């Protein structure tokens, strides 16, 4: 007699300004083509980034990339299989370069995304005038087209990504910043490689 | 081991052990804590598969609703990860706690936790191959310190940190 829980549509409680939708649209638009530019725009010294692997797929790009990253780093020696990887503000740029090339769908297609988000209290206040500040949690479940070009590796990634947004420091680009970025890569299914013929 | 990771791992273990043991998980939420309620903390923000829930008890009831030789529902935590989003959390805290503990002592910290795994419906208690239907779940918590407990030498990671926000997704 078992019956799984009801799967309602993704409720985006980002208020009246719809800041979550804007941030997500911009973020993924940037993430696809020029992700590094996200760092000066939305990321900080207090920001922290993690990548986790929920499953051990065969010959997936992300694992090999992150493995090479961990092995290359002078900072420590772990061994074979890494489940997760954590980096502070100073190594996010260095890590995002190694990650595979990704193509995400537009947010217009609600069928492709499960975006739950809300605002929570008692965050830290960067301005330092008040004890607390209010933050915005954005949990995103979706998929994308993940690709390694150096190797001939191309496939579809299912993933979850959690953003903790908060007020930014004075003299920052935007009114808010990313406090924490938690990426979870569930699975990678191989797909046919796009081909372009020229003459 | 990192203080945050320990608290995280341990909370995870408790929580899903409680769910799999058909026990209430409402206790882990800030709603039933007296100090936070006295301090004037909002109720925990629980969201199940896109549905906003009022109280952890309702969520505990939903967990019973879902359960309707094979086990009806079982949760398998594949992975998790925890970040610190406030190094200096002081809400609902006694004065002593702020002076005794520093942000580098890894006690007064607000944590953003993410957990991902599978959900087996009508499967053998130990087999991951045979099942009626298999869901993939991704939980997200916001954990806050329990000021009443961090004084007591005895330690339950279950109480040690409380849920303020919860986002459940399964597909």
């Amino acid at each position: 007699m078992p019956t799984p829980l009801p799967q309602l549509p993704s409720n985006v409680r980002d208020g009246e300004n719809n800041v979550a939708s804007t941030f997500l649209q911009a973020f993924f638009q940037l993430w696809d083509h020029d992700r590094l530019t996200l760092i000066p725009q939305f990321y900080d010294s207090e920001t922290t980034f993690s990548v986790v692997f929920a499953t051990d797929s065969p010959q997936d790009p992300a694992s090999s990339s992150c493995s090479k990253f961990s092995r290359n780093l002078n900072i420590l020696s772990p061994p074979s299989t890494l489940q997760r990887l954590f980096v502070g503000s100073n190594l996010i740029a260095d890590l995002w370069k190694v990650l595979p090339a990704t193509r995400h769908p537009s947010l217009d297609q609600t069928s492709q995304w499960l975006i739950d988000c809300h605002t929570f209290p008692h965050l830290a206040d960067p301005t330092g005038m008040a004890p607390y500040a209010m933050g915005l949690m954005i949990n995103v479940n979706g998929q994308c087209e993940e690709a390694d070009i150096s190797q001939n590796l191309y496939g579809t990634r299912t993933f979850s990504r959690c953003f903790i947004l908060g007020p930014s420091k004075p003299g920052a680009p935007h009114p808010y910043r990313v406090l924490s970025d938690q990426l979870t890569l569930h699975t990678w299914k191989p797909q046919p490689a796009p081909q372009v013929g020229t003459v | 081991m990192l203080s945050r990771r320990y608290a995280a791992k341990s909370f995870v273990e408790w929580y899903y052990r409680q769910i799999n043991e058909n026990k209430p998980v409402a206790s882990g939420y800030v709603n039933n804590n007296a100090t936070y309620t006295k301090a004037g903390h909002p109720p925990a923000d629980i969201t199940i598969n896109g549905r906003v829930v009022a109280t952890p008890e309702e969520w505990d009831t939903m967990l019973k609703e879902q359960r309707a030789g094979r086990k009806p529902v079982r949760y398998d935590v594949d992975c998790f990860d925890v970040h610190v989003i406030n190094a200096d959390y002081r809400f609902a805290a006694p004065q002593r706690m702020i002076e005794q503990h520093a942000p580098t002592d890894g006690v007064r910290m607000m944590m953003a936790l993410t957990v991902s795994g599978s959900v087996y419906f009508g499967a053998s208690p130990r087999s991951t191959d045979d099942y009626v239907i298999k869901q993939h779940f991704n939980d997200v918590f916001i954990l806050v310190p329990n000021w009443d407990v961090l004084e007591k030498p005895g330690a339950r990671s279950a109480r040690k940190y409380l849920i303020a926000s919860h986002k459940y997704r399964a597909y």
